[PDB]
């Protein structure tokens, strides 16, 4: 009801970012949606005196055929002043990742009840593009708080606290977190009781995605168990072990390499000696321990690397410094994605980003095994998430691909 | 007098840290001065300008060429910041089309009043024996940074309600012009044009050729479109500027004329920058440009877009990294054409380039028609299947069909997933001395077969490839090759069918001749048997 003053970081101007081409259906959906939003005073048309622009497109969330408006606020978010509040930099609720079940909700409906600082509005300017540049694009600017901006939940923190105050005191065993347009709620309860509690909470919101963190995996490095070992088998083994030696200190491959001595056919069976079996055993014991001195630094960037394993399976690693991994994971999930690589990759990036949000309270920077142009062309078609991660592109094939499989 | 509706101005500030421009007035001649006096007098009588006093320290220089010329360059630097052409192929065919270009455009739109103080200029009097005459703009000046944006915004604002009230017509707004079109009968159409220009007259916008239209380097006929004639310069000395101009022109011509090749000409511009240089041409380039003039011999036209019919794109490989495409709806009638030149790589394959082309065409399509076309591609479904399923990168192509029009895109070799039984195992290695550039490369196998070749003028990577090449040459149709080189494996895993390294190309050819190849990697120096660092290091 009252606008809290908001500015940018010193020495930075408003974002000027090119609007990318949009399909006809998305343009129409954006036109209708923005007309409705204009009538509700959520946005207002602007003139040429406002050089600033931020990209916008349209999506479809889960189990819904109704279009949603998605603004890409990344440049504005980084150009937005680092937001510190009377919250005193709230530490991440690390009891959230330890919970049995976590439900994600979209609270973005609330942000439209709060007016935005008048001086800052010029930075929220966007453009609905027209086909073949036949007419100038329609330009609006936000009046209320826009979804996707990092300043929106920061400003709405107080309101959200006052709204969720009864629910939190009622059942303290339910954890609540807020990131962007989304609200994460953890519980140890039963899925039915969980869903009923969620209905209770959303109706508690009205008057004013089901995950499983406990079922999430931290993947250990494993070596094969065989009765007979071919030259090729032992060679791959030596490869993986030599690789892992970059991570685990005590790994030694010498007695295993001692078996390969001479020139033998790749498919020839080589029996293991006692020293060799002993070495492999010691290596196994070494691999069963966690990694030495692995910590999470909030002042450092989170990197996520994804490798395509084929047959619908993908592997990933979230880390900060190389060879020290904060998390590793595997995604085999099949829903309607069988014939499309980019759709799979997109949903995988979404999953990983979500997990990262739950664990560290922030999104990572992905390194994608895809060409820039392909990704840039197709990624918005399959994107159901309200936030967006940063990304880069690795065009050189990793040799470590089969070492995570 | 019928009162004209007020055009609400656009609030305009300057850049922070900078004040208004102050520049001396250049000495003119007497005729220029008189002409400017007359012009400014009648303009003041029209209400487009007003006289000012000493209270305005800001002065913008002026000249006369009569027509007045005001130089806003400094003001253009100190004025604030303000917010692609439509493609004919995207235009949807209409029965009638009218072009209206508003005359005295900028002067019909008022200027922000508080900003008017900055537009001041001075006419020097005769022999500077009197204070120079002083004027300022009450409207949008010709040559101002903020004029076009404000003008088009105002124009849009005015045009909006007429459109909603007349949904049965379509209006395009470009810069200073409006293009209206409809399927209505010419009488009703003409009538609605009159209603429109009247509607514009209410806000005080004065409006006035006929098909074909010469517009933005195009020609628009009622049922078809094309490009304005391309001037091809002919000389015995071809300069760099000539190559830039010719590349631009040919590119411009290639949106419609199929088969244009700019590669040979674009190669001549690498690291030049010298505006006059005489550069000879290769025979490939000469036959290329001869075939270019051959393509430009008998002109062809593009058609317009029909939303009901499907949108189809067909791609052909032109060779040498060149690709060509045609976007159409019905056979032999093209909406538009184009080309794709490969990005600058080290190694590459046809499938990748084809993918890149598909993406390009997709983006261009989404721009022009607002949708992705169905593709016809010179590649088998099985080929694409194997490729994308076994490719380490994620890749996708939208809906497409296979058209058989050689050369087809194929996979030239496929590495095995698992070691081959009964196939000889070649353990290869190579190394060089970084001082004397002397090295060795060779292999040892399980059948006792061995080779070591000494080499001059080489490097570790080169020898590491060389060894693999030797293994390929001396082995049967099925082979297992073991290597310690992450470099070679890095190249071969990228699956190039062509490279700018002759060594790599030879390797590729050898791979093509093979029935089954299994390439395996092992860590170097770790004492893996069969991997001999000693043979090559002597
Ligand atoms: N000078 C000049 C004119 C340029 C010009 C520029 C644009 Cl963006 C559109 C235009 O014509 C149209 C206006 C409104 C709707 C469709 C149109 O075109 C549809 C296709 N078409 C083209 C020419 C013709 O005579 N008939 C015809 O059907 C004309």
């Amino acid at each position: 009801i009252e606008t809290v003053p908001v500015k940018l970081k010193p020495g930075m101007d408003g974002p000027k970012v090119k609007q990318w081409p949009l399909t006809e259906e998305k343009i129409k959906a954006l036109v209708e949606i923005c007309t409705e939003m204009e009538k509700e005073g959520k946005i207002s048309k602007i003139g040429p005196e406002n050089p600033y622009n931020t990209p916008v497109f349209a999506i479809k969330k889960k189990d819904s055929t109704k279009w949603r408006k998605l603004v890409d606020f990344r440049e504005l978010n980084k150009r937005t002043q680092d937001f510190w509040e009377v919250q005193l930099g709230i530490p991440h609720p690390a009891g959230l990742k330890k919970k049995k079940s976590v439900t994600v909700l979209d609270v973005g409906d609330a942000y439209f009840s709060v007016p935005l600082d008048e001086d800052f509005r010029k930075y929220t300017a966007f453009t609905i593009p027209s086909i073949n540049n036949e007419t100038p694009g329609i330009r609006y600017q936000y009046n209320v708080l826009p979804q996707g901006w990092k300043g929106s939940p920061a400003i709405f923190q107080s309101s959200m606290t006052k709204i969720l105050e009864p629910f939190k005191k009622q059942n303290p065993d339910i954890v609540i977190y807020q990131y962007m347009d989304d609200l994460y709620v953890g519980s140890d309860l039963e899925i039915g009781q969980h869903r009923t509690k969620i209905e209770e909470l959303r109706q508690h919101l009205l008057r004013w995605y089901e995950l499983h963190p406990d079922k999430w995996t931290v993947q250990p490095i494993v070596l094969p168990e065989k009765d007979s070992w071919t030259v090729n088998d032992i060679q791959k083994l030596v490869g993986k072990l030599n690789w892992a030696s970059q991570i685990y200190p005590g790994i030694k491959v010498r007695q295993l390499s001692k078996l390969l001595r001479g020139t033998k056919a790749l498919t020839e069976v080589i029996p293991l000696t006692e020293e060799a079996e002993l070495e492999l055993a010691e290596n196994r014991e070494i691999l069963k321990e966690p990694v030495h001195g692995v910590y999470y630094d909030p002042s450092k960037d989170l990197i996520a690397e994804i490798q395509k394993q084929g047959q619908g399976q993908w592997t990933y690693q979230i880390y900060q410094e190389p060879f020290k991994n904060l998390k590793t994971g595997k995604y085999a999930r099949m829903r309607g994605a069988h014939t499309n690589d980019v759709k799979q990759l997109t949903e995988a990036v979404q999953k990983i980003t979500t997990e990262s949000i739950v664990i560290w309270g922030k999104t990572p920077k992905f390194k994608l095994p895809i060409q820039k142009e392909t990704w840039e062309t197709w990624w918005t078609e399959y994107w159901q998430a309200t936030w967006i991660p940063e990304w880069e592109f690795v065009n050189t094939p990793p040799l470590v691909k089969l070492w995570y499989q | 007098m019928v009162p004209i509706s007020p055009i609400e101005t656009v609030p305009v500030k300057l850049k922070p840290g900078m004040d208004g421009p102050k520049v001396k007035q250049w000495p003119l001649t007497e005729e220029k001065i008189k002409a400017l006096v007359e012009i400014c007098t009648e303009m003041e009588k029209e209400g487009k300008i007003s006289k000012i006093g000493p209270e305005n320290p800001y002065n913008t220089p002026v000249f006369a060429i009569w027509r007045k010329l005001v130089d806003f360059r400094e003001l253009n630097k100190r004025t604030q910041d303000f917010w692609g052409i439509p493609h004919p192929a995207g235009l949807k065919k209409k029965k009638s089309v009218t072009v209206l270009d508003v005359g005295d455009a900028y002067f019909s739109v008022p200027l922000d009043e508080d900003f008017r103080k900055y537009t001041a200029f001075t006419i020097p009097s005769i022999n500077n024996e009197t204070p120079g005459i002083r004027y300022q703009y009450n409207v949008l000046p010709q040559g101002w940074k903020g004029s076009p944006a404000i003008f088009q915004s105002s124009m849009t604002k005015i045009l909006e309600p007429f459109a909603a009230q007349n949904p049965d017509i379509v209006i395009c707004q470009y810069m200073d012009d409006l293009y209206v079109g409809s399927d209505l009968e010419i009488g009703q159409h003409r009538t609605k044009i009159e209603e429109l220009r009247q509607h514009l007259l209410r806000w005080g916008l004065t409006t006035p050729k006929e098909p074909p239209f010469l517009w933005m380097g195009y020609e628009l006929h009622p049922d078809k479109w094309t490009v304005q004639p391309i001037v091809l310069p002919e000389k015995d000395s071809w300069t760099v500027n000539d190559i830039q101009k010719l590349v631009g022109k040919l590119n411009w011509a290639s949106q419609i004329y199929p088969g244009i090749k700019v590669r040979q000409l674009s190669k001549l511009l690498r690291g030049t920058k010298a505006l006059t240089e005489v550069i000879p041409l290769t025979e490939e380039a000469e036959l290329e440009l001869a075939e270019n003039r051959e393509i430009l011999k008998e002109p062809v036209h593009g058609v317009y877009y029909d939303p009901s019919k499907d949108l189809i794109a067909e791609i052909q490989k032109q060779g040498q990294g060149q690709w060509t495409y045609q976007i159409y709806q019905e056979p032999f009638k093209n909406l538009k054409t184009g080309k794709y030149a490969r990005m600058r790589g080290a190694h590459t394959n046809d499938v990748k380039q084809l993918t890149e082309a598909v993406q390009k065409i997709t983006t261009e399509s989404i721009v022009i028609w607002g949708k992705t076309p169905k593709f016809k591609l010179p590649i088998q479904k099985e080929t694409w299947e194997t490729w994308w399923t076994e490719y380490w990168q994620a890749t996708w192509i939208p809906e497409w069909e296979f058209v058989n029009t050689p050369p087809l895109v194929k996979l030239w070799y496929q590495l095995e997933k698992e070691p081959i039984v009964g196939a000889e195992t070649f353990y290869v290695d190579g190394a060089a001395n970084r001082e004397t550039k002397l090295g060795k490369a060779g292999y040892v196998t399980n059948k006792g077969r061995q080779k070591v070749v000494p080499l001059t003028n080489t490097t570790n990577q080169k020898t590491e490839l060389q060894a693999i090449y030797l293994a390929l040459q001396d082995s049967g149709l099925e082979v297992n090759i073991v290597t310690d080189s992450q470099y070679a494996l890095g190249i071969i895993q990228a699956q190039p069918d062509k490279s700018e390294s002759e060594l790599v190309n030879q390797i590729i050819e050898q791979l093509i001749k093979k029935e089954k190849v299994y390439l395996a990697w092992v860590p170097a120096h770790k004492g893996i048997g069969g991997n001999e660092q000693v043979d090559k290091l002597v």
